[PDB]
């Protein structure tokens, strides 16, 4: 929903209101034109017949669309078809080369997301794209991007998960830009000091980007006067203590990534209390990180999604027993942490919804040593690659779970799921037969019951 | 039961519950014991032109009278005045928007010497004063803090209500739903329309809807016909009064002005 | 009377008492079932507490629906099992 609402905002369909986009999505899903589907209601989709009806209506309309996504296209379509079209979509195709320069005078949207091999776009491709308002090149392999001084009216530009290393200087002359996203750009290394010329920008995202504000020299984001939401990667303690004051640049951040953290052997949520908008934290390759403090001192910031990845020295996180900042958590992803050996705090996470535990052999159990279950709102559990895990947690009731998936876990002995629960929300269970052989059971009927009811082999 | 004047007026803003009050009052008379012989419910809200014909049709049908279609309106009015004078009647008038003469529609004005009563509801205190109901006026006030909330709850679907109903388990969705309910100002029409609009809100969407409802109401379903319904009180005004009313809208919300 | 009224494909909110149907209440045994493409209409008509969603047909039921729609000779080409064909 968020991605679609972003485009609805850039395209001008929404008068700068995201709630209007949510209302439109809800009106569509209430008329059965869209379907809410997924592990969480954040994703929408179209029924096949409804999509064909939409394409038929587009063909009946006087404004042509060029729509070939998911067609497994191996080469770009003929450049002559791009003349009169207004919306172009080349999603999920295997396009490898984009060399022609089209005549797209009327186009107001370009989508090339999920093109894994498209890395050679011809220079001067955007010459006729003056009216292009939405441009998406997410999850493509381009390392360089053609000059775009002709993009006078562009307002949205997405380059997440692409191999772009340096970003052309023509963007700072794009006066109409409103949203620019370069999250998870592995190769991005270009200084953003010229972003000050981008006054009109409203959203800038660098979450999980390999490059960011490595030093205070590039803390000049106070020139971004129109900015509302930002995500960036912070590398050092001195940066945090330069940002640990109440000002918009500190509080406007909604999520952080922590990579190659220097001198940040410990961190407290009280230190993040000045980040009143922060909701997601990512910690990757923090070599000297040892402990984290989950204080009882609450914050207006609501922590929602966390991911701990590739941490070779993290040991434990101190979580208060009665009240804590983690109680608003929705998603936890624990990955590649061999020295982490304390995850007992999860049982106090009553709003928690998603579990991802992977390759963390230091975790003995997900919950090691009120008339309420420890996971009252849980929906999804994902387990992968655990070579030394014993069991998940003690015997508790799990009636609200939707899906359980376990892969490559030859050491897992048992799971807390049992036939004692009532199930209507448990949609499916996926896993291996060897895990079923190694599974301990509360009752010997569970050998066949939990297999014939929900288990789906991998 | 006890008021001295036989003409009773109820006034209040659009959607406060005047017509529903008349319905629940008429339906309540059949439960208790009373000396009255006919309880007539008449919808004068049909127009401001006072369509005499169907009002007389309702009165005659309610009095077991034959409908002489070709009879002149004045003769029928005199005949109804004679007929209604023989019975202890209660006439409930709905949303009377202009002063109109009762004797020209067939209704005799009740007096102290007669046990008959006449209850009229209108948005305007000026109309209730013009119809000689000054000594028995009642102001129909908006709903209370708790009654408005429990009205809002009944308007939500089962799964949606299951998110905001429970206590003991604490989450901000209850606060967002309560903010949306308070944005209705306790007006039953507002509670109905807004609760119907957000009757199917999922758990995670309450925040944005509650945040947006505090500032604007054009993007929410069913409120356009709400404002069309409430707009008559504004269209009745003279252009100077219309400009003076719009001039008051730019003062801060929840703030009294001198 | 204890009535059951089945309304089909109601596309806008309408007043039942204007058409002559009394709205059923807890005191009465009468029922009223309405079908509509829009959930907003079903909420407007006071059916929020008893809403059902009509889901699409299953994988196998849809197939056997498709089979019954074909002619005899055409069905004879796609019905048989044991013999395998594209
Ligand atoms: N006490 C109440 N509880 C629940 N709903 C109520 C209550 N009072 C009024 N309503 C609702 O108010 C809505 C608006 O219609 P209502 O008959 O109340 O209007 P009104 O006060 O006569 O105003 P006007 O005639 O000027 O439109 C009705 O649909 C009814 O359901």
């Amino acid at each position: 929903k968020e991605q679609l609402i972003g485009y609805w905002l850039a395209e001008g369909l929404l008068l700068n209101d995201s709630e209007k986009g949510y209302q439109i999505i809800r009106s569509l899903v209430s008329a059965c034109l869209l379907q809410v589907s997924g592990s969480m209601s954040s994703k929408v989709k179209m029924h096949h017949v409804i999509r064909q009806l939409g394409l038929w209506l587009v063909n009946k309309s006087d404004t042509k669309f060029l729509v070939q996504p998911g067609m497994a296209l191996d080469n770009a379509p003929s450049a002559e078809e791009w003349n009169e079209a207004t919306r172009i979509s080349i999603m999920s195709n295997n396009i490898t080369e984009l060399s022609f320069s089209p005549k797209c005078k009327n186009v107001t949207t370009l989508l090339m997301q999920n093109n894994p091999n498209l890395n050679k776009m011809s220079y001067g491709f955007f010459r006729t794209m003056s009216s292009l308002k939405v441009l998406d090149l997410s999850h493509t392999a381009i390392t360089s991007l053609p000059e775009c001084d002709a993009l006078v009216a562009l307002e949205h530009l997405n380059l997440s998960h692409t191999h772009i290393m340096r970003l052309p200087e023509r963007l700072w002359l794009l006066k109409e830009l409103r949203h620019l996203d370069l999250s998870v750009t592995v190769a991005f290394e270009d200084t953003m000091n010229n972003c000050s010329k981008l006054h009109k920008l409203k959203v800038l995202n660098l979450f999980r980007s390999h490059y960011g504000i490595r030093d205070v020299d590039n803390l000049n984001l106070d020139s971004l006067k129109e900015l509302l939401f930002l995500g960036i990667t912070i590398y050092a303690e001195d940066v945090l203590k330069k940002l640990n004051m109440p000002r918009p640049l500190a509080k406007s951040t909604h999520r952080l990534n922590l990579k190659y953290c220097a001198e940040m052997q410990s961190i407290k949520i009280s230190d993040l209390s000045h980040m009143e908008h922060l909701e997601e934290l990512y910690v990757e390759s923090c070599y000297d990180l040892n402990t984290v403090v989950a204080d009882a001192e609450l914050t207006t910031s609501q922590l929602q999604f966390l991911t701990l990845s590739v941490l070779p020295s993290l040991e434990s996180v101190l979580v208060a027993p009665m009240s804590h900042n983690f109680q608003y958590i929705r998603k936890l992803i624990i990955s590649h942490c061999p020295k982490l050996s304390n995850i007992t705090w999860v049982r106090r996470l009553q709003l928690l919804e998603r579990l991802v535990i992977s390759h963390c052999d230091g975790v003995l159990e997900i919950v090691e040593d009120t008339g309420q279950s420890d996971f009252p709102k849980l929906r999804l559990i994902v387990l992968t690659g655990l070579k030394k895990l014993r069991s998940i947690c003690k015997a508790r009731e799990f009636p609200c779970l939707e899906t359980l998936r376990v892969e490559d876990c030859p050491n897992l002995r048992s799971i807390p799921l049992s036939c004692t629960h009532n199930y209507w929300k448990l949609k499916q269970i996926c896993g291996s037969v060897e895990w079923w052989e190694k599974l301990q059971w509360e009752n010997r009927k569970e050998v066949a019951c939990l297999d014939s009811k929900y288990f789906i082999p991998i | 039961e006890k008021g001295d004047s036989n003409i009773i007026g109820v006034w209040g803003q659009g959607g406060v519950g005047k017509t529903t009050l008349l319905h629940v009052f008429n339906n309540d008379l059949e439960k208790k014991a009373h000396d009255y012989q006919v309880v007539i419910f008449i919808e004068v809200s049909n127009s401001e032109a006072l369509n005499t014909v169907e009002i007389q049709q309702t009165i005659s049908e309610r009095l077991n009278l034959p409908w002489n279609d070709a009879e002149p309106i004045a003769k029928r009015a005199r005949f109804l005045i004679k007929a209604l004078g023989r019975k202890r009647f209660v006439i409930l008038l709905d949303d009377v928007r202009k002063k109109f003469c009762l004797e020209d529609v067939g209704i005799p004005t009740p007096d102290i010497n007669s046990q008959s009563k006449l209850i009229l509801t209108s948005r305007y205190r000026e109309v209730c004063f013009q119809m000689n109901a000054q000594r028995s006026l009642i102001e129909m006030q908006i709903l209370g803090n708790d009654a408005s909330w429990e009205l809002f709850l009944s308007k939500l679907s089962t799964e949606t209500s299951a998110a905001v109903e429970p206590l003991g388990s604490q989450s901000a969705t209850r606060e967002h739903a309560m903010k949306i309910a308070q944005s209705c100002g306790g007006l039953p029409l507002a509670l109905n329309v807004i609760g119907t609009a957000v009757a199917g809100l999922e758990e995670g969407e309450w925040q944005s809807a509650a945040d947006a409802i505090a500032t604007n109401m054009d993007n929410i379903d069913g409120v356009d016909e709400m404002f069309g319904r409430l707009k008559y009180s504004f269209d009745r005004l003279t252009p100077t009064q219309q400009q003076c009313f719009l001039y008051c809208t730019l003062f801060p919300e929840y703030g009294s002005i001198s």
